[PDB]
């Protein structure tokens, strides 16, 4: 499995970009690919999806009708057409991957973020804390709404952004946890509210976590609780 | 209901599209299966080969024929599972009398089983060209092995071959009728219309149905 | 070729025979005491209430 | 078959009416004797809750899975499919490479399927892969008959049963060959572990059916009862009985303390064979799938008809209770899937 997009550099606003994706290693027909933003220094922010196929198309409300999303199945690869490059626009790029059905894991896959420089509001009050190695942390973070669907999973995804690493999945729909990611790693929490009480961490951990939600398409993002010393 | 689940219909509606997609493919070729015994040497009646199964088209239109093998002498749990076929090609050599009777009695057994009571069979007489040449000379008759083969109708030859073909429609028509039906036929090694003997048995078996189907016999 | 009655006469037949069995009267109220000691927990003997139900 | 075939054929008997005549021994009661206090289950009735439609070709095995969520179905039109019960969603669909398969099994930890027909041959399936699809792990080769039942003891060892009257257990790690299980005098059709997985049962088509112990590797004790072909076997959810579906219109239960045949669950107006047999949640109801369309409902302890499952218009092949016994997963030859309850 390896994912890659090519289509970075600098524009002059009021012009067009072809930003296209290079998937490779995987089925990728079966796979709902997504593209998620994040500005330099500020937090990911979700931006489009396409699903399986050429069904529905998702794009967030900042850049709904500016940016377009395509796909080419049979020689592998996706697209992100933009127009119109905005001041917000500056920001990194990530294709990453996805499947829905009964027991998938979503978001499972991310790719080398490429830099094109120019509502559940979910928050993460703790944007630095200084965690001691070896010890524990309880991160937490909070939504406006009930992620407890009736089919009774709450859609919340966690992830990790150690520096110079693309996001990596975590534990996600509360307290399942994804391929490659060791046992230590528990989070649970009721709706409105949740935590991701670790135990006994250890070095390499260090990094900038996420708390997204799935409920409702427009997936926003948390404040992130990146750690320190 | 959730943006998850609505993927997960999606991919599901996408797996039964993929699935009927192949239904077309699957119902548009006919299947065959054959069957016989060990000598009588069915892997050379498709002259044309093109579970040793075969994929032959004669007259623009495929047939699968299927060769079980690997499998016991009983036939009796794994026959239930071609009852769907267009016919089952039972292939009999009738190089010798002294394995006749066990094959007519092969038959008379596929013949009368439930699984298989509304599929009918060609029967298709192999190894023709030597027939001739041992009863030609007449050194070892049928008439040893048998009360009374002693009248049917080279001409010595022919009388000789319509006497097997007769017990074996003898056989075909003492139990069930309409529903299905034998076809005895004449197969040699170098005979060459093998393939097209089995397609104008096959249309004939597909027309008895159709009109069993619309209810007009 | 006594490998047809040996694994049939001293193999399996004299394994078989020397094998400690209990009267049928204490399998017979053991199955009965399963099945009564799991009829609150057996939902096709006794029907879940419909919201319990998932279908 | 020399002096010791006058002498070691009457010696392969004397262990016979000595066996018998010991298993006629240790019989003081019938179940309906102890069992006839005990009211009647009712006319359990249960209607389709979920008609899983999809399959093209007639059904041949449905395996539930551990989760009572997901299950597992065989056809004949050469597609294996994995379900969703509670939505009827489709999670994937495998080719096979042969056309005609008679198993299906899933997985204890629903990481794997296993199925296997006319080619004599488990192919094995790997669901869950980074991949992102599903692809064959192993081609269990080395089996002369067709397969007839699949069932998964762990990750990583599978059990099998074939038409060349052998049952065999196998390594799925490295693919080689285990343990032998041989002793049956025909096609074996059914197989059905223990709760504990460490003995199981299997009926073959020479009406009877043979314990065997699959740590050690020899057959137990071999039930004889019928006078048919044993073409269903299911095991009792305490572990200690098991019943036997034959097409002798006829399908009954052994305990194997006891080492006899408890009950015989026939009824005179039934002339249609069983093709498969389950114990609900607690043994008392024994679904059995039979071949006149229908799947009749047994109040195991009484031995009378508690219901009926009508709604196929073909013979029903397969037959399967949940883990938690909240449904049932009859599928017929009408390629039609059908959850009852």
């Amino acid at each position: 499995v390896q994912l890659v997009e090519s289509g970075g550099g600098l524009v002059q606003p009021g012009g067009s970009r072809k930003l296209s994706c290079s998937a490779s290693g995987f089925a990728f027909s079966s796979f709902g690919m997504h593209w998620v933003r994040q500005a330099p220094e500020k937090g990911l922010e979700w931006v489009a999806y396409i699903s399986s196929g050429s069904g529905t198309i998702y794009y967030a409300d900042t850049v709904k009708g500016r940016f377009t999303i395509s796909r080419d199945d049979p020689k592998n690869t996706l697209f992100l057409q933009m127009t119109s490059l905005r001041s917000e626009d500056t920001a990194m790029y990530y294709c990453v991957r996805s499947i829905y059905y009964y027991g998938s894991s979503p978001f499972d896959f991310w790719g080398q973020g490429t830099t094109l420089t120019v509502d559940i509001v979910m928050t993460q009050a703790t944007s630095s804390v200084p965690v001691t190695p070896g010890e524990s942390v309880s991160i937490s973070c909070r939504s406006s709404k009930s992620l407890l669907h009736s089919n009774g999973n709450t859609y919340l995804y966690w992830f990790l952004q150690r520096p110079g690493q693309s996001p990596q999945l975590l534990i996600y729909r509360m307290s399942n946890l994804a391929s490659g990611v060791p046992d230590r790693f528990s989070g649970s929490g009721s709706g409105t509210a949740f935590t991701l009480t670790i135990s006994r961490l250890e070095a390499e951990d260090v990094g900038v976590y996420y708390c997204m939600q799935h409920l409702e398409y427009p997936l926003t993002f948390g404040a992130g609780t990146k750690l320190e010393l | 209901v959730s943006a998850e689940d609505k993927a997960a219909a999606e991919r599901s509606k996408m797996i039964d599209k993929n699935l009927r997609e192949d239904g077309e493919k699957a119902r548009r070729t006919l299947r065959l299966l054959l069957l016989g015994a060990d000598n009588s040497g069915k892997s050379t009646i498709v002259k044309q080969m093109r579970i040793f199964e075969t994929k032959f088209q004669v007259d623009k239109v495929n047939f699968h024929m299927f060769d079980v093998g690997g499998q016991r002498d009983e036939r009796r749990k794994w026959i239930q599972c071609f009852n769907d076929v267009t016919a089952i090609i039972f292939v009999v050599d009738s190089s010798d009398y002294n394995r006749l009777q066990e094959a007519l009695n092969d038959f008379k057994s596929i013949w009368n089983n439930r699984w298989l009571r509304t599929i009918s069979v060609i029967l298709f007489l192999n190894k023709q060209d030597l027939l001739a040449e041992k009863v030609l000379a007449g050194k070892s008759k049928i008439e040893d092995y048998f009360p009374e083969f002693a009248r049917y109708t080279d001409p010595r030859v022919t009388r000789a071959k319509y006497f097997i073909r007769k017990e074996f429609v003898d056989i075909s028509t003492a139990s069930g009728d309409g529903r299905h039906i034998c076809y005895p036929h004449f197969t040699c090694a170098v005979d060459t219309e093998n393939a097209r003997r089995i397609f104008n048995d096959c249309k004939d078996i597909i027309l008895q149905m159709n009109l069993r189907e619309y209810n007009l016999v | 070729a006594s490998i047809a009655q040996a694994r049939k006469l001293v193999e399996q037949l004299k394994m078989e025979a020397n094998i400690d069995r209990i009267k049928v009267s204490k399998a017979a109220a053991d199955l009965m005491a399963y099945c009564e000691a799991h009829a609150k927990e057996d939902p096709l003997l006794t029907p879940v209430p419909a919201s319990e139900n998932p279908f | 078959l020399q002096s010791e075939l006058d002498q070691l054929r009457q010696e392969a008997e004397q262990l016979k009416n000595q066996i018998r005549d010991a298993r006629k021994a240790c019989a003081d009661a019938t179940l309906s004797q102890i069992t006839n206090n005990i009211d009647p289950v009712g006319r359990i009735q249960m209607r389709t809750r979920r008609t899983l439609r999809g399959h093209l070709a007639k059904i041949y095995a449905m395996h539930w899975g551990t989760d009572s969520r997901l299950l597992v179905s065989a056809s004949q039109d050469g597609k294996l499919i994995i379900w969703d019960s509670y939505t009827t969603n489709k999670v994937h669909a495998i080719p096979l490479r042969s056309s005609w398969v008679m198993t299906c099994a899933y997985a204890p930890s629903g990481n794997y399927v296993a199925c296997g027909g006319l080619d004599n041959i488990c192919s094995i399936y790997n669901l869950k892969t980074r991949e992102g699809n599903v692809r064959v792990s192993r081609e269990l080769a080395g089996h002369t008959g067709y397969l007839s039942c699949c069932r998964f003891l762990d990750d990583n060892q599978i059990v099998t049963s074939s038409g060349d009257t052998t049952c065999a257990l196998w390594d799925i790690e490295t693919g080689q060959q285990t343990t032998t299980f041989t002793g049956h005098t025909g096609d074996v059709m059914s197989l059905s572990l223990a709760p504990d997985t460490r003995l199981f049962v299997s009926g073959a088509c020479d009406a009877s059916a043979k314990l065997w112990d699959v740590r050690e590797g020899m057959c137990r004790q071999t039930f004889t009862g019928h006078e048919s072909d044993i073409n269903a076997i299911c095991f009792f959810p305490n572990g200690n009985a098991f019943a036997t579906g034959s097409d002798d219109a006829t399908c009954r239960l052994f305990d194997l303390r006891a080492d006899q045949e408890l009950m015989t669950y026939s009824h005179d107006n039934i002339i249609c064979g069983i093709t498969s047999v389950s114990f609900s949640k607690s043994g008392r109801l024994l679904l059995a799938g039979y071949d006149d369309f229908n799947c009749n409902v047994w109040d195991a302890l009484k031995a009378d008809r508690a219901g009926v499952l009508a709604g196929h218009d073909n013979r029903v092949s397969c037959l399967g209770v949940t883990d938690d016994g909240m449904a049932v997963a009859t599928g017929s030859w009408d390629s039609f899937l059908k959850i009852w309850n």
